[PDB]
DNA sequence: ACGTGCATAGTCATTCATGA
DNA sequence: TCATGAATGACTATGCACGT
């Protein structure tokens, strides 16, 4: 039996947990914005074909491939996670398109796996987008078997977009969501500039990201706080709901709550100020009404006395309930595997470096497909060029290599393109399909000038990730949720 | 007559509606925890409550009295409904005019149909007398219609005749999401479910009727009772014609 | 609202759920002995490729893809069966093969789904035998996106080698175990004297099938209700576990349990043994300890008083516990649609129908398909001795329609070969590879003949049921467990 | 002596010898592991005390809370001894506290979650050599023919793999090496021929030299401080790989 | 009254960091 | 003290028929 002292032992295993906490669980990788649990659910879903283009699959089917492939953990809160992707009041910008019921804003809980469909969503396919062009790098997985990615091709700068909440140890991190069009124009400019140092950057970038875009609309109040989550990392920022406040025909003024921050559940706050008023502390309060629906949205009124001033009542909701709460905003992200609090300008430029890390490795084994494909056509040209003559020699031959021996013998051929002459069919042997050959060349090489240009001159990278993302922004950006006001 | 609803002394389950008149109030007995979750949502809450109900309810034709007092979800029942039980039965104190059950559309939303039938014919009889008593039927498809607005169907033949009708309009569906198949209550979202069992002005109910008390009283026994020889004799019997009762 | 009366309701639902409970849940298909839970997770996990040829997959993509195809109902229960069709004390002849903690037959649960792994046992695999090959009427899913198979071609007894327990309504099931090789020879019999009437074919089948034979060993007392099960469909069958007397150095004596009758819990037993004494039932007993583990299995030691008689204390064990405990066999089983109580004969007979339809349908797949090649190797044949024109031909048409078209023509063939002929490599235009061609066909020719003979004499159909599972009996077949003694 | 159950938690599986002395109580993480230990135990000197979930921390949470815990109360009644003030060595149920967890982050967790626990409320038990950290294996190499092997790290992986294959063993492509992801994946067997059969089980005994050092590093890594640890993390990280170099 | 097996998931407690 | 969100599932109750 072998003696180890306790301090060894606690120092190593916490360290352990710790880092791997920090690096592999609770954190977002930069560039794509992803949690381990995230980028596998996605990834588990993209393999097993579950697209738009097709019906929505079981979730327990995601679930299973996910935890049987990549995920080696439970059932349950990979479900969790595959949910919260799917609910609009969570992401800004949602990746699972779910079927069923997923919850509400409120106490409402998702149903359970069995009842529930889902898919990825037209966003979370631009995620995954060329992911098999050997645009990003894989590893084995947790036991070998098969390979998974260790960050998406992300074509649109997602951490920004949705944002990322997550507790590690030591440290914690919570990035707000962004509307997608301005993240596009602070990208378009990173683009653009692409020599400016870090005080212009963050200056341009800041002036086009007007703040955080939360999914459940809302009010940010000020403007320091958001400034100096983009300057430091960490701010913050004052969200506030929407109150409307209307007149009844017996002189009977009430508040109607239409909207609320991010991440207030809507339950929990109507009980709030229903046990402040139960405990007298929000007096002026007459009545708590929750007319809500799903036609209808939020829809919270809140009848007041008739010797209390609607301004008054509603300073004392920001004041006493999360109708008025702060976003502690702390920009933390894992770069090249380290934790790291960023400024506005960092997130931008990383992720845009990850893009063009993206075209550029698309664009070479583009170009190497295209080589080994051009490479084979011109196998085939000189094959129709003297096609009487390789007929006549594969027919003498007593095995197909004493044939395929012959053909790299009569038109100077690889072992390769030999072979490829061999397994052609006699469908291709027609005039019109001779042509598509010749044709098919001719269209390669044009495809493989195009390609060697991209890779020599980085101003059309640069295009291509600005083309591209503004094709993406086009279909599927969105106007503003959150508005943004003074004091 | 009106109620008090709660509001922030009845089942922890029960989402009540906000009108205190059981005349214009109506509860959804709803099979499963999502089916409740979703009709909660999409419900109507002036005039809609919720009452989710969970697992095969008891069979009180079988169980012993005390012990179906004791069963969690027949006690969320009687004490939503708010009248008593047997002889202390007192319509008076009914907390809603309609008792929609909600059940899927598969077998098993058949079988607790029959368990709650059997519980509110021995306990609370003049409920089904009076009218009260509804049967929500569910859809089973959903068309969805690549340009036009997607259509419910609440049988096979509803299904075709909407299909031919659409097509024949130079409507066009896809071959891969097409025709949404639902299997039960739980697999529908709130906007689902209000346009197809809760909207007043597109639910499809079944008021339960109650003609002959005495033959209605010999089939829950047979059906429902502790003897099996009756209950197999009946059904290898009367199988047979089910599909021909209405023809 | 449309009025319906409660009769009418309450009479048309509870049929209808005690009709699919009878036919399509709780009780076996007489032909393969499986409840439709079974069958669909075994088809799932086949289709899946889950097979011993592999590594065990992850438990939870088993059920997910039971749940997502063929199974509309909950994970839960879905795994609790693929639990149990892999538990050795459970089925005589396990169909799937677990990996992990799966329980035991005392009162520790298996261990959750993220915790196992399984995949089909070889015995499974012949439950799936050749179904690809039309053996078995498919039919629609749940949702009509794919087929499931409405039976599995079972080429062993299952039903008889397994058993089968089900609580449904209006009746329920209960068929024991039995052994595989016993079940064997009353095939065989079946089979040779395929025309022996039912009082003969009983005799027969009565004198092989020695009685049930449970996967937990124990003991059979009397012969009076086996023979009752096999001549009524009814029958109580008398149980016992296997006891030891062990004395001691002090010369104090102890009972040794190592076995018990079928479906007995260990805990339960034990429990029960202790209540009933610490009671003041089970006098003469001094002390109780379960000295079992994972190596010597089953060990319960009953240490008796100095003043006790061992046979004494045994007999009260019989008495008061489940030690020995009756098996209420009931033949139920679903025959055509149909529930019905079966005799032994009418099991054996159901049984080896099944076979010789699944080798008749196989046989039938095998000849259309072999003639399907044949019809065109005959074009590809035609091809070959006017090659120098087929070539010429389609090298001289603008488009591989005309060609096509022309190929029709020249060769008098059909448009499915002229297919052939133009989706043919120049690889196959080799000397060998001609040769091949014309070999295959003459192989082919060859196996057609075989396959029409073989569905012209019923005897050879009969012969191939006889050969093909004496193969698997000889293979997968094992001792009795169950000794049979008398009073 | 000690009675043994046939007034301790619901979920102990205790052993059958009424000799502390001679007794060992295995804490598992899981119920699926727990399960598989009862059954693969040698019930006599071995009892099983399955652990569910993250250990509650008790340098962070107040003294009240921690008593409150269901999983603390187990095993402050399993092991029959008190606690602080209150703590009696003389009632040790068990002269062997076996610890065993995945071989995973989350294992190694639960593993400073309990030794916080056993320094902080019963730290004799840790001074005497009764603590001790069970180490699972990674790997089951199957061969083909032979009996199979157990690999408690990749070198060690490697190695017999290199050995076997060189002594002209083979093993299959597809099942080939199992790998453990953590002990609620084997069964009973497995783990008895790893963990719990004592002729082959790979046991670390807990010493406790420097108490003041281990006491600061304690609250360091355990307590509500976050900046200290966070600077300890960051500071001593990037070296734990040659802490025993 | 209990076992059987296929059907009809929410609740319960911790780690971890941060701000109310 | 509470929310956040990925990490570490056993227990609870009915139907249904049948035999001790
Ligand atoms: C909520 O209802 C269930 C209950 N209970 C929980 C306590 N109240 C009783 C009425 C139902 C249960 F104790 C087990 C299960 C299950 O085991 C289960 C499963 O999928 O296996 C499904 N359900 C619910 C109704 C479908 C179950
Ligand atoms: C048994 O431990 C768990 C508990 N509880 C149950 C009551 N005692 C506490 C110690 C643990 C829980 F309240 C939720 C979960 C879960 O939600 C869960 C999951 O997978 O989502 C897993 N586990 C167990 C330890 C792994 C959970
Ligand atoms: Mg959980
Ligand atoms: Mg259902
Ligand atoms: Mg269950
Ligand atoms: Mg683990």
């Amino acid at each position: 039996i072998e003696p180890v002292d306790i301090e060894q032992e606690m120092q190593r295993s916490y360290i352990d947990y710790a880092m791997s906490v920090i690096v592999g669980r609770a954190l977002p990788e930069v560039r794509d914005g992803l949690k381990p649990v995230h980028r596998r659910v996605l990834y588990a879903m993209f393999d097993s074909g579950f697209r738009p283009d097709r019906s929505h699959a079981k979730s327990a089917r995601s679930v299973a491939e996910t935890m049987g492939n990549y995920h080696p953990h439970g059932d349950a809160s990979i479900y969790d996670s595959l949910v919260r992707m799917a609910q609009p009041w969570s992401l800004r910008y949602p990746l699972v398109d779910g079927q069923g019921n997923f919850g509400s804003p409120g106490n409402d809980p998702p149903a359970a796996m069995r009842y529930t469909e889902a898919r990825l969503t037209p966003l979370a396919m631009e995620m995954l987008r060329e992911i098999d062009e050997e645009t990003v790098d894989f590893i084995p997985n947790y036991d070998g078997r098969v390979q998974e990615p260790t960050v998406l091709p992300s074509r649109f700068p997602n951490l920004l977009a949705n944002g990322s909440g997550g507790i590690a140890v030591g440290m914690a991190t919570n990035i707000p969501p962004h509307n997608l069009r301005e993240l596009a124009d602070a990208v378009f400019w990173a683009l653009e500039n692409h020599d400016a140092d870090e005080e212009e950057t963050l200056a341009a970038v800041m002036g086009r990201v007007k703040g955080p875009d939360f999914p459940t609309a809302g009010l940010i109040v000020g403007s320091q706080g958001t400034a100096d989550a983009y300057k430091t990392g960490r701010g913050s920022i004052r969200m506030r709901g929407v109150v409307e406040v209307e007149e009844d025909s017996r002189g009977r003024t009430s508040l109607v709550i239409t909207e609320l921050p991010y991440q207030v559940n809507h339950d929990n706050f109507i009980t709030s100020i229903a046990e402040q008023v139960r405990d007298g502390k929000l007096a002026g309060i007459s009545n708590i009404e929750d007319q809500s629906s799903d036609r209808v949205g939020l829809r919270i009124v809140i009848e007041i006395k008739r010797d209390a001033v609607a301004k008054v009542v509603i300073n004392n909701l920001y004041k006493h309930t999360q109708l008025q709460t702060s976003f502690g905003a702390n920009m933390l992200a894992i770069v090249d595997g380290v934790p790291r609090t960023l400024r506005l300008d960092q997130l931008i430029r990383y992720y845009v470096d990850h893009q063009l890390d993206v075209i550029v490795r698309r664009t070479t084994y583009r170009l190497r497909k295209a080589n080994e494909r051009a490479h084979i056509l011109r196998g085939l040209v000189k094959a129709l060029d003297a096609l009487d003559e390789v007929i006549a020699l594969i027919r003498a031959s007593e095995t197909v290599d004493i044939a395929r021996a012959g053909l790299i013998e009569l038109l100077d051929i690889d072992e390769i393109q030999a072979q490829a002459i061999l397994d052609m069919q006699l469908r291709r042997l027609a005039a019109l399909e001779r042509q598509r050959i010749i044709d098919d060349l001719a269209k390669i090489e044009a495809e493989i000038a195009d390609l060697e240009d991209i890779l020599a001159k980085p101003e059309r990278q640069r295009g291509i990730v600005r083309d591209e993302l503004a094709e993406i922004v086009d279909r599927h950006g969105d106007d503003r949720r959150t508005r943004i006001i003074a004091i | 007559n009106a109620l008090v609803r709660r509001k922030s002394g009845l089942p922890g389950k029960l989402a009540d509606c906000r009108s205190t008149d059981p005349r214009k109030s109506e509860l959804y007995v709803v099979e499963g925890d999502s089916a409740g979750g979703s009709a909660k949502s999409g419900r109507d809450s002036m005039f809609q409550a919720i009452l989710p109900l969970r697992g095969k309810i008891i069979n009180v034709e079988k169980a012993r009295i005390d012990r179906v007092l004791k069963n969690t979800e027949v006690q969320a029942i009687i004490t939503a409904l708010g009248t008593g039980i047997h002889d202390e039965f007192d319509i008076g104190k009914l907390r809603y005019h309609k008792i929609v059950l909600m059940a899927d559309a598969d077998v098993d939303g058949q079988h607790i149909s029959t368990l709650l039938l059997t519980l509110l014919f021995r306990f609370m009889r003049p409920l089904i007398e009076n009218g009260h008593v509804f049967l929500a039927q569910p859809p089973l498809y959903k068309l969805k219609w690549q340009r036009s607005d997607p259509e419910f169907a609440y049988s096979d033949r509803e299904r075709d005749g909407l299909l031919e009708a659409g097509l024949k309009a130079g409507k066009k569906i896809n071959k891969e999401d097409g025709i949404q198949r639902y299997k039960g209550l739980g697999e529908m979202d709130a906007k689902e479910l209000w346009e197809t069992t809760m909207d007043p002005s597109v639910r499809v109910l079944r008021q339960v009727t109650l003609d002959d008390a005495a033959a209605a009283d010999e089939l829950f026994s047979i059906l429902m009772g502790e003897d099996v020889d009756a209950r197999r004799s009946f059904i290898t019997r009367n199988a047979k014609d089910v599909r021909f009762l209405d023809v």
